[PDB]
């Protein structure tokens, strides 16, 4: 859950840091003020991004052996389509009982 | 009493059947309109229920 928001993230802080990297190369290289700055801050994300990376990437790789988490709780889902089409032929003996005591009335 | 009741209603139903004729009418009367009241109370209930199920299996 909260690993696919971080990837998310990174990879958000990736892109903004190359971003920033090219506008401070292009503020440093149009003439010669915040250049210094910007190209320190571009570099500390740029390393903020590879080191976010490569913790991601040592992962603790859960199985990496064969299909884990096998069985997607398939009894529980069958379970409740019995119930559903258990309502469904309830309600149709209904409207059915309630269409001859209309037709009685 | 009981056997006096019902030597009078022996003695009525040969001297007038025509009291009987209308008790029973009033009889088939009573039992129809409370046949009719117990399947509007049916009714009333059955929609009830099949409101409630359709309200209940949004899932």
């Amino acid at each position: 859950n909260e690993r696919l928001r971080a990837l998310e993230d990174i990879e958000r802080e990736i892109g903004a840091i190359l971003q920033n990297a090219g506008t401070a190369i292009l503020e440093l290289s149009k003439e010669k003020r915040l250049l210094d700055r910007q190209a320190a801050a571009f570099t500390t994300s740029v390393q903020h991004v590879e080191a976010e990376l490569s913790a991601q990437i040592r992962y603790l790789t859960q199985v990496a052996t064969g299909q884990p988490h096998e069985g997607s709780s398939y009894s529980s889902r069958k379970d409740c389509q019995m119930a559903l089409k258990r309502v469904d032929y309830a309600r149709l003996k209904i409207s059915d009982v309630a269409r001859t005591c209309e037709q009685m009335l | 009493t009981e056997c006096f009741f019902l030597q009078k209603r022996l003695q009525l139903s040969v001297q007038k059947p025509d009291q009987v004729i209308k008790e029973d009418v009033s009889e088939l009367r009573s039992e129809l309109q409370r046949k009719d009241a117990l399947v509007q109370k049916h009714l009333t209930k059955l929609r009830h229920w099949q409101q409630v199920l359709e309200d209940i299996n949004v899932q």
